[PDB]
């Protein structure tokens, strides 16, 4: 699982892979890990699918009633607090890493990370899942804060592609959603149109020289791909 | 007296007589010649048959040790087979421990060390054969000779056996700088045919092998229709 959220000037972009895997077999290759909480607030879920689904459904139910009670919109901080409380009271029984990202008219675009421990950190960008470990040095080198909306979406897709190119537990479709003062817009790009994979990378085209032909010299001359040669 | 019964005994003049007797046994064997042609090594031996009913290829004296290395035996054939087995063990050790073909000089040194160890202990006798090592390794074409005494020497052209001096004199007429393996095969076969006495060894065959660029640097026997008839 690879999930991330990046804030730009207007709002936020949430990116995720689509792969639910039972260890080494792909149970689902078209999952949707970007779960709607309110109209402008979403969460990226990593870990136990049942636990994260139940947490998101309960938080969405709580937030929907709260809008009717107060008669106004909900800030991203409220949803972040709801997840933080619910994950902290159940931290020993659930396996969940949550990213709460959204737009509210008061604080603009917000991104919150709630790891397995149950804390809540407000960040410019957040990463999560097994494939997030591959992206940290990718963000330290290639990520510049202050990108445009389209630039942020493209960077998020490229980061997700780079993450699941190396992570066996991640892969499949790349799903992104943009949340800002305008209408939220989703996008799903397939693997065959992904911004990066090692199969299309020209520097991994040449195979490692492992199957030496039987030769009278120590000179390495490529792999043996023929019985006669 | 008792000064020549075992190899662990020096003579009064500093000689090991058992090794000399083994060398004498080598000197009574069939003639072999070899040439390093600056692009490969060609070895040619004569096989004397005591029966006319022998299958073709019987009593092979040239054996491949590695892909690029081979050994010709001049002398007691079973001792040469033991030496060939030791050389094959040495060659595969290099390919398994060091992942590289064994250099011709290294293989020759190993063969010489193996043959020398049997000239120092009372419980063993020296090998009664000389070994001609022909290699085409990363150190270029190499031709070495290992003496029953265990001393190894590199040659451009070498002759061993009963008809050794005349074969060596014929080899002295070659250039070895413009000489190529294609013509060297014929030259060695002609020398062996000319130097051999036809009234004492009625059944004789010429067995020629080589390793140069034409065989992809692989030690093999010649094509059958390449050596001269006589």
């Amino acid at each position: 699982t690879t999930i991330l959220a990046v804030s730009y000037n207007g709002g936020v972009v949430l990116a995720a892979d689509s792969r639910t895997s039972s260890g080494t077999y792909v149970v689902n290759r078209a999952s949707n890990k970007l779960t709607k909480l309110t109209k402008k607030i979403y969460c990226c879920r990593s870990g136990s699918a049942a636990d994260t689904q139940a947490l998101a459904e309960r938080v969405s139910n709580y937030l929907g009633s709260y809008q009717t009670d107060i008669g106004a919109g909900v800030n991203v901080a409220t949803a972040a607090n709801l997840f933080q409380k619910m994950c902290y009271m159940n931290r020993w029984n659930i396996s969940a890493g949550i990213i709460v990202a959204g737009y509210d008219p008061i604080n603009g675009g917000s991104v919150y990370s709630i790891p397995s421990g149950g804390s809540c950190v407000k960040l410019d960008y957040a990463l999560g899942g097994s494939g997030s470990i591959f992206l940290y040095s990718f963000f330290d080198a290639n990520y510049k804060p202050g990108m445009s909306k389209s630039e942020c979406v493209a960077f998020c897709q490229r980061a997700v592609a780079h993450a699941y190119s190396r992570d066996g537990s991640s892969g499949g479709l790349i799903r992104t959603i943009t949340l800002d003062a305008d209408e939220p817009e989703d996008q799903t790009i397939p693997w065959n149109r992904s911004p990066y994979c090692m199969e299309k990378d020209p520097k991994y085209v040449t195979q490692a020289t492992q199957n030496q032909p039987f030769s009278s010299s120590a000179k390495i001359t490529g792999n043996r791909m023929s019985s006669t040669g | 007296s008792g000064h020549d019964q075992s190899t662990d005994v020096f003579s009064a003049e500093g000689r090991v007589f058992q090794v000399e007797y083994a060398g004498k046994a080598v000197d009574n064997s069939s003639t072999a010649v070899a040439a390093c042609c600056k692009d490969g090594v060609v070895v040619a031996v004569e096989k004397v048959h005591t029966s006319r009913m022998l299958e073709k290829g019987s009593n092979n004296r040239i054996h491949a040790v590695d892909r690029q290395a081979g050994i010709c035996i001049c002398g007691l054939l079973p001792d040469g087979r033991a030496i060939v087995s030791r050389a094959r063990q040495e060659a595969e050790n290099s390919r398994d421990i060091f992942a590289t073909p064994i250099r011709g000089s290294v293989l020759a040194n190993r063969v010489g060390e193996f043959m020398h160890a049997y000239t120092t202990h009372f419980a063993y006798r020296p090998f009664g054969c000389s070994a001609i090592i022909a290699s085409y390794a990363d150190d270029g074409p190499q031709l070495f000779v290992s003496d029953p005494s265990g001393t190894v020497a590199g040659y451009y052209g070498v002759a061993l056996g009963k008809a050794k001096t005349v074969a060596k004199s014929e080899l002295e007429k070659l250039d070895f700088s413009s000489l190529t393996c294609d013509e060297a095969v014929g030259k060695l076969a002609s020398i062996l045919h000319e130097v051999h006495d036809k009234q004492k060894d009625k059944l004789y065959e010429v067995e020629v092998a080589w390793v140069c660029d034409k065989s992809d640097r692989k030690f093999v026997h010649v094509p059958a229709d390449m050596v001269p008839a006589e």
